[PDB]
RNA sequence: UAUGCCAGCUGGUGGAUUGCUCGGCUCAGGCGCUGAUGAAGGACGUGCCAAGCUGCGAUAAGCCAUGGGGAGCCGCACGGAGGCGAAGAACCAUGGAUUUCCGAAUGAGAAUCUCUAACAAUUGCUUCGCGCAAUGAGGAACCCCGAGAACUG
RNA sequence: CGCUCUAAUUGGAUGGAAGUAGGGGUGAAAACUCCUAUGGACCGAUUAGUGACGAAAAUCCUGGCCAUAGUAGCAGCGAUAGUCGGGUGAGAACCCCGACGGCCUAAUGGAUAAGGGUUCCUCAGCACUGCUGAUCAGCUGAGGGUUAGCCGGUCCUAAGUCAUACCGCAACUCGACUAUGACGAAAUGGGAAACGGGUUAAUAUUCCCGUGCCACUAUGCAGUGAAAGUUGACGCCCUGGGGU
RNA sequence: AGGGAAACGUGAUUCAACCUGGGGCCCAUGAAAAGACGAGCAUAGUGUCCGUACCGAGAACCGACACAGGUGUCCAUGGCG
């Protein structure tokens, strides 16, 4: 069974959402973790120097 | 868009013409180059026969796979682009009916000239396979027309 | 019957207002007037 | 601090559900209980309130149908409210 | 319009309140007007009732109520 | 699908943004709804 | 002389060029902390009609006071209707009011809602009662203490 | 030789600059200059400076455009489907009515889960979308629609998750254990209660008509028993009986 | 009561559902908790909140497309054969 369109049809989960603390649809309903701003994770915004240039 | 692309004496003229037009820009040449030096008259009857499909047009320039017609004269390919043929109606229909109005005999006029101008395409995407798209494009075409007294 | 609103009776038959489905529409809700 | 009834509601169903039911449709504030709507509808309009029947509308805010006493008459007090 | 801060402030705590409901009122029967597709309104009001209203609050804050 | 009361009221603002850019704006700006989102070319989030 | 080749002329297509700059880029002087008296950020609202933005926050493109200001005005937005202003508005400065929900998020739970009184947690003081307080997060980089590569040479 | 901008000296321009198109002259040449049309507002020369300074080439980047071509595709699938009259309409091979002729029968029928998100209904349209056309539409524009004590959620607990504590860690938004708390099932787990009829353009065990049921609370009577036990509460194969 | 233009039937066989039993198997032994029952009756009051439109597919979901692909459950008792 390919591994490209048809394995694309079962693909009916919902996972990410509006996190309810950025407002980006980050959060992991499953997790409960929000990728983009750390929500359920850390009580820190998610941040890192790598979303940005060295010496930027 | 275009604009008369000839000099025309009002006193013994009479304008027309069609605006961003989806039809055949290929059509449209044939049947200007087919129509022209005719009199405004000869020209409807000529394409609505043309229409009807008892009278072909000469596709001189954009032939190929054409199939050959025996009405053809001193050239061989050429088909009946109706839509193409309708719109060319009405461009006269509009050009005969200007010329009535300043005065003139419509009808007896003469197509001193008429050309047709690709004013540009509608853009169309078409899906393809593998995932890919390729232009589907929907031409855009202007042409004038020109009748001055015989 | 009414010579001060036939033309007004005679309107909502033809009003299609905000709301309503053309000629479903209570006189008094059509109590907007002109003229 | 917000108000209960935002405005009725005139459409051609609302008006069905006044002449033949005797009920009043409005637009009230989401957090709105039935009950807070009911009371609210007494005492700005003078009638008694037997049933409010609520429903959140895909516009943002909710809808209520509210029915009054056969004593009390919507037609009526739809006539004091603007509409009519 | 209508209605100056000075005589806001010459109410009396009842007669702010009262007047409050007042227009609080006038306000809702506009906002039932309007949602009549009615057109004998005058919008130049309907934003005035909120402005009034708005006065009206703010001096009862001021005045301790 | 199960929606929520939150959700529906984001799905409803969303349907809102949807509508045309009015007329009288157009002459009131002497001269495009950019945010334009059609139920089955585009996907909202969530 | 069809089909047709080369140069030009009239029109088109196209958006180069020139002119322009409400934006950028770099430098320099000044200045520089915010948050549980709940921030920064987000959500959802808020206009006569209002979709974007901005502003605002259910007192919702705004309320009050003092100073400035001036015949004009109702943001970007040059519509239609209506309205505000010498009871001196618009507009500007400062001070104040209000300031929904989520958000460190702190009564408890939850994709911005909901369930039956709240400094949740950790501390100090302690009338040992959360009574009085603290921490919690944000910020362009700069700063301090720790953990610490490899490509490459 | 030519390009940018700065400086000094010095000039041109709405009695029309730059640029552009065509045309004349000079220089070996980089290139300079003039004329005509256009344009409709800036433009130089010398010297001294400046430099994101001169391209035909990189399967070079971005944009535009030609031939290819009115060509390939709109046939191929055990679902080959239409036809004749007629309605509307500026326009109808494919929008609608009738007949005739077919297609689908675990599905081309009925009800749903997820997911989608208003795609639903109505009116008005056809510049866009629709493998042709469209008077049609899941298109565009304007209005409207989702009404529940007894359908779900809500509650419960399942694998398992999180939060607080405790400990570790240089340290944490990191980490195993132990405690306490909370979270974890909308078809498809367990689960207090509703049926039939009618109604709309669109809702419907939700609204209306009739009838019935459940829980809590209060008042009144009965009861003093009420906590043990039973139920919730369950594998696979074969099979009898009851029965709509 | 309702529904039907009307008649508004009676018996029968085979009988999904649903009920209730017997038997066999396992180096497999087949959840839990809330809740209910145990523990009556009359009358009255209360029952808040959230979902509730439509598709559910060779056009309304995933596959960039009104994509000959992919996508779970119930109707497995419609006639002949
Ligand atoms: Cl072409
Ligand atoms: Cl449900
Ligand atoms: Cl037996
Ligand atoms: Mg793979
Ligand atoms: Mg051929
Ligand atoms: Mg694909
Ligand atoms: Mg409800
Ligand atoms: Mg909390
Ligand atoms: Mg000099
Ligand atoms: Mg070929
Ligand atoms: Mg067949
Ligand atoms: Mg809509
Ligand atoms: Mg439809
Ligand atoms: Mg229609
Ligand atoms: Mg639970
Ligand atoms: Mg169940
Ligand atoms: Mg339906
Ligand atoms: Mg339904
Ligand atoms: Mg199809
Ligand atoms: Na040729
Ligand atoms: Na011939
Ligand atoms: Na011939
Ligand atoms: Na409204
Ligand atoms: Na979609
Ligand atoms: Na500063
Ligand atoms: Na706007
Ligand atoms: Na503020
Ligand atoms: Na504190
Ligand atoms: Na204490
Ligand atoms: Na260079
Ligand atoms: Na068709
Ligand atoms: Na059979």
């Amino acid at each position: 069974t390919g591994a490209g369109t048809p394995s694309q049809g079962k693909k009916n989960t919902t996972t990410h959402t509006k996190c309810r603390r950025c407002g980006e649809k980050s959060y992991h309903t499953k997790k409960k973790v929000c990728s983009s701003c750390g929500f359920g994770k850390s009580a820190k915004r998610r941040d890192y120097e790598w979303q940005s240039k060295a010496g930027e | 868009g275009i604009s008369y692309s000839v000099e025309a004496d009002p006193d013994t003229t009479a304008k027309a013409m069609l605006r961003e037009r989806q039809m055949s820009f290929k059509h449209s040449k044939a049947i200007a180059r087919e129509i022209k030096g005719k009199t405004a008259g000869e020209a409807v009857d000529y394409l609505e026969a043309v229409i009807e499909g008892d009278q072909p047009v000469p596709f001189k320039q954009h032939n190929s796979g054409v199939g050959h017609k025996s009405k053809v004269d001193g050239w061989d390919a050429g088909r009946y682009p109706e839509k193409a043929s309708k719109a060319f109606l009405d461009l006269l229909e509009n050009a005969v009916g200007n010329a009535d109005h300043q005065g003139f005999d419509g009808e007896a006029m003469t197509i001193k000239h008429v050309a047709a101008h690709k004013v540009g395409e509608q853009q169309g995407r078409k899906p393809r396979a593998m995932g890919r798209a390729s232009a589907w494009n929907s031409p855009q075409v202007d042409v004038e027309l020109i009748l001055e007294e015989p | 019957e009414t010579a001060v609103k036939s033309e007004l009776v005679n309107v909502a038959k033809k009003v299609r207002i905000d709301g309503f489905r053309k000629g479903k529409v209570p006189m008094n809700i059509v109590a907007q007037r002109y003229g | 601090s917000w108000d209960v009834i935002k405005h009725p509601h005139v459409t051609e169903k609302a008006m069905n559900d006044m002449d033949f039911q005797n009920k009043l449709q409005f637009a009230v504030d989401d957090r709105a209980s039935k009950g807070e709507v009911a009371d609210a509808v007494e005492e700005q309009y003078d009638v008694t309130v037997e049933q409010v029947n609520t429903q959140n509308t895909m516009d943002g805010e909710k809808k209520a149908v509210v029915r009054l006493s056969e004593d009390d008459d919507a037609q009526e007090v739809a006539s004091r409210i603007g509409v009519f | 319009t209508v209605l100056h801060v000075q005589e806001i402030r010459d109410m009396t705590p009842a007669e702010r309140e009262a007047e409050l409901d007042d227009l609080k009122t006038e306000l809702l029967n506009a906002r039932a007007v309007q949602a009549a597709g009615g057109a004998p309104e005058n919008p130049g009001r309907i934003k005035e009732l909120r402005k009034a209203i708005a006065r009206i609050k703010t001096i009862q804050g001021e005045e301790g109520d | 699908g199960k929606k929520s009361k939150a959700t529906k009221k984001r799905l409803a603002k969303l349907d809102n943004q949807n509508s045309r850019v009015p007329a009288w704006v157009m002459l009131k700006t002497d001269e495009r709804n950019h945010k334009r989102r059609h139920w089955r070319r585009n996907d909202t989030d969530e």
